[PDB]
């Protein structure tokens, strides 16, 4: 069988050793083409280093997709994807850290698809947990980060169309991309009431909003926070601006490792590009380049993307949405501890919540 | 020895490079430069969107530009790249001549101000006519896309903060028999209609109406600057009212203006303790520039009452106000200026205007 160039791209410390013996169903490939796989080496994610790095890949070799993982808090990394992946027409997935963190909206033409859970799945294992302890009281605060939308909306949707006793108290919204010279988030965030606030924005963002909050009394018994994942992003890097008792939803590396993650990229790219070769006798041709994209878009399109999509290896369900994130993830719900240790509290899984405490423990 | 502070441009051509080289000189003059004094830094915009991207890393952010102009070229090429990258530090961003309403959106473009308003504005001219020629009842009819639904959204805002609409009637983008849609305004009593649409679009819905016999006597039809350009203009019914913005494509006159705009802000910005350097080049560089914010804010706020363009304050979207329209009436297939909107107030002039039909 005929080989497809599949870069995987390393940030941060890893073991590429035991990332290449998880890839050993190697040997697990007997569909119509095979992976040759490269691991790549990056240490910076700035757009300049992380585009050269891709475009110098491509250029280089025949890639037919990337897998990127790395050992950041910083979503933008998967922004600058969706933007390389749209512009270049290459299938990218975004298996851990800041290229996993939600990336709402992405471009039309985009074959970016990432690990972990939406942003309207997040929302529903939210309103899950508080009906589990009867918590139907509360707000709710987002910056203008994408997905602050869909976020409010899914959260208002569900409440809605339900004849349980919710009651949205507040919706806030704060601007950072001004200044706080003013105390304008201060003045806002002294509005909340509610003994649970739901928090949409990123783990940066988070870190101020917390520090505010605290300041005007926001933080300490009576106010329970829940976050999604990407506030809590690498959970072993806790801001010592978030108050204990903070509670996330996580897709952080708890018990599916990298090895696994970059196995299960090379799988879906390999099953989708075979897919395709057994469908119609050709896969897309490897950009050569990224700076000649304006020249060759009516030679290109994002058709691999109906198979990347769809993919099952080894007996398991790999799909993604058509909004390019995991179907079913299985969550992990963290606590932050009274040692500033984020702890498991319960799992999120057959679209289903089993919860650690019956009653919460003081933190 | 002054703080030497540089601004950044992508521009169309090395013209108006040189435009924007000389209005930074002007400024350097103008103002008191002994502890501050900026420098001209600008390319003109790349053949692609990866290709732009590198090069305000290398050609601009390399420079430590605290803030960048770009203007929209006139051949696919979009400020967007521009706005990503600079965003991305929290330099701010300042569109020239782009009026897509998508620039608005603060969740995408985090970090972009600009000196002419989005098309979705137009309708702040609509709402005045409509107190003006006692328009009480209209039928709106918009595109199914995001520059559609905008305006679409700021109409009523208008109105539900007097006049009324009627109706609302929304088209798929790229729908080239649009009979159902307008009989359904055929139907109804109200007779002036208000249009939204890219120049295709437009295009369509004026050869529809036309079948329909809804150009005619009795109708009024009222549209923005795009709806009577190119192709769409091809087609117009006689009698339309649109609009056109008052130096809306001026490059040059938008460079003057920006740059004293910013020249102004920079030196308001040097008042405040605390200002700290934009980081120098892409590379290794993930955190946001920590004065970024603060300098948003001072450009949103600022005033700039005798530009060449007019008047120049900023909205909420860092959208510009007291932006001045023609407004443009085909008659005998010519469009004729009728008036202006002077940026709060319309003035008809001694042209008479001539309705569809009379
Ligand atoms: C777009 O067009 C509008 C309307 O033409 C302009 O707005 C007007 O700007 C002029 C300045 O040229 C203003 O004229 C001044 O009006 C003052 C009184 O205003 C009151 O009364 C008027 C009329 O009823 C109201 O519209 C207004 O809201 C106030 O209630 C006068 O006191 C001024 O006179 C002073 O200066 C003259 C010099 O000629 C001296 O002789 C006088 O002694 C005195 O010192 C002056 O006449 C007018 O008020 C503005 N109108 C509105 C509605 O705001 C915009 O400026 C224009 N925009 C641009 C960009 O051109
Ligand atoms: C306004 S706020 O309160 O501060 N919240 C907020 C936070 C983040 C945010 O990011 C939105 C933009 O990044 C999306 N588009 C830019 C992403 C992007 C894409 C390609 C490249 Cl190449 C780069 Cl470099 C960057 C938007 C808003
Ligand atoms: C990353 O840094 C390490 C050591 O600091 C170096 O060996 C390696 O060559 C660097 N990678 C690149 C792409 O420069
Ligand atoms: C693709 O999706 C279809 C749904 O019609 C289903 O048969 C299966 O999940 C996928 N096919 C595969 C994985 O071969
Ligand atoms: C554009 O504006 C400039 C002012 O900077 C002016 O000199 C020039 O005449 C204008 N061009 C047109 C076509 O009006
Ligand atoms: C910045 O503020 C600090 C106070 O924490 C002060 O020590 C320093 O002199 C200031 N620098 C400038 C340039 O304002
Ligand atoms: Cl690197
Ligand atoms: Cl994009
Ligand atoms: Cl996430
Ligand atoms: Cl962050
Ligand atoms: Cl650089
Ligand atoms: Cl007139
Ligand atoms: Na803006």
């Amino acid at each position: 069988p005929p080989s497809i160039g599949i870069a995987v791209i390393l940030v941060g410390t890893s073991d590429e050793v035991a990332i290449k013996d998880a890839h050993e169903k190697d040997d697990f490939h007997h569909l119509s083409v095979v992976p040759r796989v490269e691991l790549v080496a990056m240490n910076e994610t700035d757009p300049k280093s992380i585009i050269t790095r891709i475009c110098d890949l491509m250029s280089d070799r025949k890639i037919q997709g990337v897998v990127f993982a790395d050992d950041t808090d910083q979503e933008a990394i998967a922004q600058i994807l969706d933007f390389i992946s749209a512009q270049t027409l290459t299938p990218i997935l975004g298996i851990h850290g800041g290229s996993s963190m939600i990336m709402a909206d992405k471009d039309e033409s985009s074959m970016f698809f990432q690990f972990g859970p939406s942003i309207e799945q997040q929302a529903s294992v939210m309103l899950n947990i508080m009906e589990e302890y009867d918590w139907y009281i509360f707000s709710i605060v987002t910056t203008y980060f994408p997905g602050y939308q869909d976020f409010v909306n899914k959260i208002r949707s569900t409440i809605e169309n339900s004849f349980v006793g919710w009651e949205l108290e507040e919706v806030l919204l704060l601007d950072m991309s001004l200044d706080d010279g003013d105390s304008k988030i201060q003045n806002q965030l002294k509005k909340l009431q509610s003994p649970i606030i739901l928090l949409y924005c990123t783990k940066e963002e988070a870190t101020y909003i917390f520090e505010v909050a605290n300041s005007v009394g926001l933080t300490g018994y009576g106010y329970t926070w829940i976050v999604p994942s990407l506030v809590a992003g690498d959970t072993d890097t806790v801001p010592s601006e978030f108050p204990t008792g903070l509670i996330s939803v996580s897709y952080d590396e708890w018990d599916y490792g990298l090895p696994a993650r970059v196995r299960d990229g090379i799988a879906i790219i390999t099953t989708a590009a075979s897919d395709m070769l057994s469908e119609h006798s050709f896969i897309p041709e490897p950009k050569s380049s990224c700076y000649n994209t304006h020249e060759k878009r009516i030679y290109q399109s994002n058709m691999l993307n109906r198979y990347l999509i769809n993919v099952t290896f080894e007996g398991r369900d790999l799909s993604f949405s058509e909004d390019g994130y995991q179907m079913h993830p299985k969550l992990v719900i963290i606590l932050l501890n009274k040692e500033r240790k984020w702890e498991r509290v319960g799992k999120w899984k057959d679209k289903s919540l089993q919860m650690k405490y019956y009653v919460w423990p003081r933190m | 020895d002054p703080k030497i502070v540089n601004i950044g441009a992508v521009l169309s051509t090395k013209k108006h490079e040189q435009i924007f080289r000389e209005a930074v000189n002007q400024a350097n003059k103008r103002h008191f430069t002994r502890k501050i004094q900026l420098q001209a830094t600008s390319v003109t915009h790349r053949p692609n969107a990866i290709q732009m991207a590198l090069s305000v890393c290398e050609d601009l952010i390399s420079s430590q530009v605290y803030a960048i102009l770009v203007s929209h070229p006139p051949a696919h090429l979009t400020p967007t790249p521009i706005s990503y990258t600079a965003g991305f530090y929290r330099i701010p961003v300042i569109g020239l001549t782009t009026r897509m309403s998508i620039y608005s959106d603060k969740s995408i473009h985090l970090s972009f101000l600009r000196t002419v308003p989005p098309y979705s504005h137009q309708a702040l001219v609509w709402f005045e006519m409509m107190r003006l020629f006692n328009w009480n009842h209209v039928i709106l009819i918009v595109s199914d896309d995001h520059e559609g639904r905008a305006a679409q959204k700021k109409l009523e805002t208008l109105l539900e903060g007097g006049p009324k609409a009627d109706k609302v009637l929304q088209f798929e983008p790229g729908t080239k028999n649009l009979t159902a849609l307008l009989l359904e305004a055929k139907e109804l009593e109200a007779r002036v209609i208000i249009l939204s649409a890219s120049e295709d679009d437009a295009t369509a819905v004026y050869k529809s109406a036309a079948m329909l016999d809804m150009t005619g006597a009795g109708y009024v039809w009222l549209v923005g600057e795009r709806e009577i350009s190119g192709s769409a203009l091809r087609y117009a019914p006689d009698g339309i009212i649109g609009l056109q913005l008052i130096n809306g494509k001026n490059e040059s006159a938008h460079i003057s203006d920006a740059v004293a705009v910013v020249a102004q802000a920079i030196h308001e910005l040097f008042e405040m303790e605390n200002i700290t350097d934009p980081p120098r080049g892409c590379v290794g560089n993930t955190n946001i520039w920590k004065t970024g914010p603060l300098f948003k804010r001072v450009l949103m706020s600022s005033k700039y009452p005798d530009g060449v363009t007019g008047r120049i304050e900023f909205n909420e979207d860092g959208d510009r106000k007291f932006a001045q329209y023609s407004i443009m009436n085909l008659q005998n297939r010519k469009l004729v200026q009728v008036g202006i909107f002077n940026g709060s107030y319309i003035i008809q002039n001694d042209r008479k205007i001539i309705w569809p039909g009379g």
